């Protein structure tokens, strides 16, 4: 299905993956070695998995009026984290920078 | 554009803009990605909030608190506008790592008022490099939020920044009286303390949360206090002198006097 390429300070660190049922999961490239992409997220580990959205991913979305900005700019629903995370994905709040994959 | 002398949700009914500084012309330019600040034009529900954004974080910086380049500018319908420099772009187009807590905790938008100050001390325990040294300034940013009227510090408004490789509370941001901004205010603190939103009083902040808390010692805890002793005559000076409507003044000087009184601060 959905997937985006997850870089940290413009070097690509993983893939955030839309598994199915609801399921996600983000997997560090075993080349990275840099700084991880969430303190939640040490590099100890390459794999983490999610019954929901993401709580670091779900952060980097707008809030309140900046919300309803973007719910009227793009065509997308209200509830597609992951979607409207892709359309914002190229600047947000941390060093963290998403593209999609397809 | 360009400044003038300025060098359950509340947040969520203001703009949140990116813009660039223009290098010859010094003025603001909006754009849609790629911004090295923040403006927050008015708010059409709450009055005054770029005015009051405005002064209150230069009362945070009077106090001691770290506090980024702020301002206000004017508007093109010639309303006032508050800016703030993101500390999450460092020139050269650098970015630093940013997490607010709620991203560090497991929650949400929609959860961002569910926790609570203790949860806020685990979250610093845990990732901050010096913890110890982290607790004086929440114990610092805590008392003048509550001094202030800051009742929307929830999950998202506290953040970790890591710079030169060092994990520590992100410079101070959205810090505002909220209290006065709005009608039939709730609560007094965003996010319980001692299971307490409202009613705080000194023994919650300066036995409870200073002492079992945090672990701080008296002697730390008396000189912060009378930090915020000293610091009253010029808050008032400084909100008097302030970009906010004289009925707006007397609002922030008797909320500022009562919180005060709360905390024993005239006896
Ligand atoms: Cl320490």
């Amino acid at each position: 299905m959905r997937k985006a390429y997850v870089s940290v300070s413009g070097i690509k660190a993983g893939i955030l993956e839309e598994l199915q049922g609801g399921t996600y999961q983000f997997t560090y490239f075993e080349d990275y070695h840099g700084a991880p992409v969430s303190l939640t997220m040490p590099l100890k580990n390459k794999v983490y998995d999610f019954d929901v959205f993401p709580p670091f991913f779900e952060g980097l979305l707008p809030e309140g009026i900046m919300l309803e900005a973007l719910l009227r700019k793009y065509k997308i629903d209200k509830n597609d984290y992951f979607g409207q995370l892709i359309l914002v994905g190229q600047d947000v709040v941390g060093a963290v920078t998403i593209e999609e994959i397809r | 554009h360009c400044p003038i002398t300025y060098e359950m949700s509340v947040q969520g009914v203001q703009k949140k803009l990116s813009a660039k500084l223009k290098i010859k012309e010094g003025c603001f330019e909006i754009v849609d990605q790629y911004g090295q600040y923040i403006l927050k034009p008015q708010s059409d529900i709450y009055p005054e909030l770029p005015e009051n954004e405005a002064i209150t974080m230069t009362l945070a910086k009077t106090i001691g608190l770290e506090v980024p380049v702020h301002g206000l500018v004017y508007s093109k319908d010639n309303s006032l506008t508050y800016f703030i420099k993101r500390f999450d772009r460092i020139g050269h187009n650098k970015k630093l790592a940013l997490e607010d807590f709620a991203q560090l905790s497991g929650e949400d938008r929609h959860t961002k008022y569910k926790s609570s100050m203790e949860k806020v001390i685990a979250v610093i325990e845990q990732f901050c490099t010096f913890p110890k040294i982290e607790f004086v300034k929440l114990f610092k940013l805590t008392l003048f939020n509550f001094l202030v009227g800051n009742e929307d510090m929830h999950l998202k408004n506290f953040s970790l920044i890591t710079k030169d490789r060092k994990i520590s509370i992100s410079p101070a941001y959205d810090l505002l009286n909220s209290t006065i901004a709005q009608k039939n205010t709730k609560e007094e603190l965003a996010l319980p303390l001692k299971g307490k939103k409202n009613n705080l009083t000194k023994s919650d902040f300066l036995k409870y949360f200073a002492i079992e808390k945090l672990g701080l010692n008296q002697n730390v805890i008396d000189g912060i206090v009378q930090e915020f002793h000293q610091v009253i005559p010029k808050w008032q000076e400084l909100i008097g002198f302030s970009f906010l409507s004289q009925e707006m003044q007397e609002k922030y000087l008797e909320l500022l006097e009562q919180r005060c009184k709360r905390l024993n601060f005239f006896d």
